[PDB]
RNA sequence: GGUUCUCCCCGAAAGCUAUUUAGGUAGCGCCUCGUGAAUUCAUCUCCGGGGGUAGAGCACUGUUUCGGCCGAUGCAAACUGCGAAUACCGGAGAAUGUUAUCACGGGAGACACACGGCGGGUGCUAACGUCCGUCGUGAAGAGGGAAACAACCCAGACCGCCAGCUAAGGUCCCAAAGUCAUGGUUAAGUGGGAAACGAUGUGGGAAGGCGUCGGCCUGCGCGGAAGA
RNA sequence: UCCUCCUAAAGAGUAACGGAGGAGCACGAAGGUUGGCUAAUCCUGGUCGGACAUCAGGAGGUUAGUGCAAUGGCAUAAGCC
RNA sequence: UGCCUGGCGGCCGUAGCGCGGUGGUCCCACCUGACCCCAUGCCGAACUCAGAAGUGAAACGCCGUAGCGCCGAUGGUAGUGUGGGGUCUCCCCAUGCGAGAGUAGGGAACUGCCAGGCA
């Protein structure tokens, strides 16, 4: 239902995620099924803005990257120890 | 616990005779059957194998399993380790005694001649 | 392969043994050095090694 | 209210270890011998041939082997 | 304590095992010259390694707590059902290194090292205190920068030229270079003295309140904050 | 004089009357070899025995032990008739 | 060449733990008695002598149960070699190597040789 907005990840490694967490990005992977894992990138505020809902863990989400539709569902999420930012979400498509 | 036991004590001699890498011929027992093998060190393949079961030597015995049928089997696997070049295998008890059928048949096969 | 420029730019005298063979290996005398070396794996893997000092015309 | 002893392993696996050199020397059986290698009264591995060493797990505690084979 | 002429090349250490020893005795470690010997040795890539260190976990040896020793939640130097980077051993490999590798002989030299960076012990997890494993400087390295200053940064001086470039550090003058720009902070000479408390000092940021009144975070100043 | 784990940064080694004790014994059998056997721990049944002076049906498989203070590996027991 | 059973090796939880069904064609299993080869630290407990006279009880081969248990990604996380910086007790920057657990996924294993019964 919702429209979300993500980009296609280029690099990979530590570097990279610390690279989104200075620009304020975050990366994120969607897997399920045979098809293989996608990694991608989504802008911090949004996220946090979405996150604000207690529809979140009951909605499946939409992402629309290149005009491509994926239906996924937000299996796990990594929180910061103290600081209220989020980092990395692992999701699996249904 | 019969059969692990048994398998257990068999292991001592199976490992033993394994640094040694010599040709072993192990003996299966069973009221009904009793079956020969020669294995060689690999342990994967065996030289020639001889059951009480087959006709082919069971025809001249009553019944397939008894001390006659032992020492059938031991002459069996001695002429044919004879024919095949076996060259001194060594044997193992399996965890028997070798006081009865097993001793039978381990001085019909060292009767052709064998030097094991 | 494709051959590249590798040139000095930082000195060793302070730098670790490994870092001092590496630069021997490298035939790096004197800073601001060239050479000219063919790209393969341990090349590659010895600048990577020491490439806080030292430039490629890749 | 003295002098260590000197442990660990002291040729690894690809050494050229001929007949008689020990592979390792450990306080109880860290490892045990598995194909051309002997183990001695104070628990030394020591190798019986010429050839290249290895280290294999095998069995149902997955035991750690030390095994010689022909080069 | 002294050891007197010049030039060229090479070029250490203040460490390791025993002492009715602690100032020394023996060898090993470090250096030089002569001879002999293998892509010998260093670097980097790939392959086979034991790791049990970091990280994690209470399945293994222990510990505090929870409902009334049973189950669980966290923790560990004489804890690992798991398990790094890194170091080290061997095999193969393009390339560089005046063989930089190893064997023998002659000659020695030294046998109270200091400081700093990296991870710890000790210490009251106060000390510019103490000892360790590794790397750098000095010892034996000139020169440039910080005010002098050796343990800080750059940089290994064959000689010479009234040549250019650059590393650290700077471009207001002393003293060579921007009184250069862009968007801001400071009102205190903070800069140019130092942490723990509080604050009607200020710019910015994410959230409140039925036009409205206030809370939280961040950067710079203030009383503690004192060197003859 | 010598051993036992750490500090000791996953090869060895690496400190300061460092944190810790033990051995300066013993078995001439507690040595070698062949056959077979191999728990500990806990519940349930016995005259008391309830688990604790002995026996058999189970939970569980190397938590008992291996002459020693301590230490590692040990069910192929490196134990025990 | 296909199904089933026993033995000899690799693999050693993708082979294990709990539950239901099936197996007597062959093979395997309970051994009755033993004064006879063999013997009990008492016991024919194990081993040795005769099989279908008695059956598949227990054990074990196979199917399902993914309930417990295991491995297992990409990704992230914690850490670290190298050069530098900071407010230097600790952290960050460019780069390389990269935790444990869990998620997707799997499996009630597979494979080489010999003997026997049914085809």
């Amino acid at each position: 239902m919702f429209t979300i907005n993500a980009e296609v990840r280029k690099e990979q490694g530590k570097g990279a995620s610390r690279r989104l967490r200075a620009a304020n990005k975050f990366p994120a992977i969607i897997y399920g099924g045979k098809e293989a894992p996608l990694a991608i990138e989504l802008d911090h505020d949004k996220v946090m803005n979405m996150q604000a809902k207690a529809e979140f863990y009951s909605e499946v989400l939409t992402i629309v990257v290149d005009g491509k539709e994926i239906k996924v569902k937000a299996q796990d999420v990594q929180r910061h120890p103290y600081k209220p930012k989020l980092q990395h979400i692992d999701f699996v498509r249904a | 616990d019969k059969k692990s036991a048994r398998i257990r004590r068999a292991t001592r001699a199976r490992r033993k005779l394994q640094e040694l890498g010599a040709t072993r011929l192990v003996v299966h027992r069973t009221p009904r059957h009793i079956y020969a093998q020669v294995i060689a060190p690999n342990g994967s393949e065996v030289l020639v194998a001889a059951s009480t079961v087959e006709k082919a030597i069971a025809e001249q015995l009553k019944y397939t399993g008894n001390k006659d049928a032992a020492a059938a089997v031991g002459k069996a696997v001695a002429e044919r380790a004879l024919e095949k070049g076996i060259k001194d295998v060594s044997f193992d008890r399996s965890g028997f005694q070798y006081h009865g059928r097993v001793q039978a048949l381990a001085d019909a096969a060292r009767e052709a001649g064998l030097q094991f | 392969a494709k051959t590249i420029k590798i040139t000095q730019t930082r000195s060793a005298i302070g730098r670790l043994p490994k870092h001092k063979a590496t630069l021997l290996g490298l035939g790096l005398r004197r800073i601001g050095h060239t050479v000219e070396r063919e790209d393969t794996p341990a090349i590659r893997g010895m600048i990577n090694a020491v490439s806080f000092m030292v430039k490629v015309e890749e | 209210t003295s002098e260590a002893k000197r442990l660990g392993v002291k040729r690894f696996g690809g050494e050229s270890v001929l007949a008689g050199s020990i592979i390792v020397r450990q306080r109880g059986t860290k490892f045990h011998a598995g194909a051309n290698v002997g183990c001695g009264r104070d628990h030394t591995l020591f190798a019986k041939a010429d050839g290249k060493v290895k280290f294999e797990v095998k069995g149902p505690k997955n035991r750690k082997f030390i095994s010689i084979e022909a080069e």
